[PDB]
């Protein structure tokens, strides 16, 4: 089993603070963070090259990463808007690899 | 003496378009500390590999410090001793190629002590005072424990960063509320030393060489040696 997300379907009220869990089974240097527009392309929100750092994708503004582990990353989210309203899904990409987690349908109200 | 820093001497966190995170990743309540152990094993000319366990998580099983030179390595090759140092990963290596993986490993540089007579009478703490200005002003002042009788100004240094964060939000996640920082130190004799706390101004952090830094592992007298911590804001 890959990549997995947790938690797979949420629904939360505009304020409060989602965090949301990756982690892998094949250990690779690179996981990512993703989220695309409804039903177009997925844009780089934070990536990661190793545990203990993150840089800015494309779209940073507005979320926090973590990777504590080479085969963990987390998806900050502090004061939730309808806006971060989508679906994420994740990554890991090495050695002529990339895989991708089952996505986070989210809900922000 | 060091001389006191300069104005454009110090880096600017208005420069680093980077993410301050992976700064503060560094000292959030992040250290290793290992006690009465010996070196078991080597890469270059210069790094003792020891086989020190990920308490917290379970990253590493093994920790490969780098020293200033060879003969500082050797000082230490197979002597019982304590370690206080941050570590990382992300260029992590114990062979030639530049970014390959590993695990149970991890790197730093310095944080290490002879443990015989060095610690205290019945497990006694010292405590370490630390004076914080904040655009020249005594703001704040806390203190510091450890166990040393003499330790590494990195030890302290950690401890001290990781107050500020947990306390004085010196790293945020994207940046920080100061433009710049350093903390200097004084040595009962008059020796004064400081470090700058800010990045290098551009657009990405090489967290190892900023803590090739601690790899002079220059040490210090708890009971008398004082700190100062100075901070311009934005």
């Amino acid at each position: 089993a890959a990549v997995t997300q947790s938690p797979r379907n949420k629904v939360a009220v505009t304020g409060e603070k989602v965090t949301l869990s990756c982690q892998q089974t094949n250990n690779h240097n690179n996981m990512y963070w993703y989220r695309q527009d409804t039903g177009h392309g997925l844009r780089l929100i934070h990536y990661s090259y190793g545990a203990g750092s993150t840089e800015k994708g494309d779209i940073p503004d507005g979320y926090k990463a973590s990777r504590p582990s080479q085969e963990q990353f987390s998806l900050i989210l502090e004061s939730a808007t309808p806006s971060q309203t989508s679906v994420y899904f994740c990554a890991s990409g090495g050695g002529g690899t990339l895989y991708f987690g089952a996505g986070t349908r989210l809900s922000v109200l | 003496s060091q001389p006191d820093p300069m104005p454009d001497d110090l880096h600017k966190s208005s420069e680093f378009t980077g993410t301050m995170g992976n700064m503060k990743y560094l000292y959030d309540d992040h250290y290793v500390s290992a006690t009465k152990v010996k070196s078991v094993d080597k890469f270059l000319a210069h790094d003792l590999i020891y086989n020190i366990s990920d308490k917290k998580l379970k990253n590493y099983d093994k920790v490969k410090t780098e020293l200033l030179n060879e003969d500082l390595a050797k000082k230490y090759k197979d002597e019982v001793v304590d370690v206080y140092g941050s570590n990382y990963y992300v260029n992590c290596y114990f062979s030639s190629k530049d970014n390959v993986w590993w695990h149970g490993k991890t790197c730093m540089y310095g944080g290490i002590t002879k443990h015989e007579g060095n610690h205290f009478d019945n497990g006694n703490l010292q405590n370490v005072l630390v004076r914080v200005y904040e655009n020249k002003r005594n703001t704040i002042s806390f203190e510091v424990q450890t166990d040393k009788k003499s330790v590494t100004a990195q030890e302290l240094d950690i401890k001290a960063r990781n107050f500020l964060i947990n306390k004085k939000n010196l790293y945020e996640f994207n940046s920080s509320p100061y433009e710049t920082g350093y903390i200097k130190f004084i040595e009962n004799n008059g020796n004064t030393f400081w470090y700058d706390m800010m990045p290098a101004p551009g657009d990405k952090f090489d967290q190892s060489k900023y803590l090739m830094m601690y790899n002079d592992n220059k040490t210090v007298d708890s009971k008398s040696v004082k700190i100062e911590v100075h901070l311009t804001t934005k």
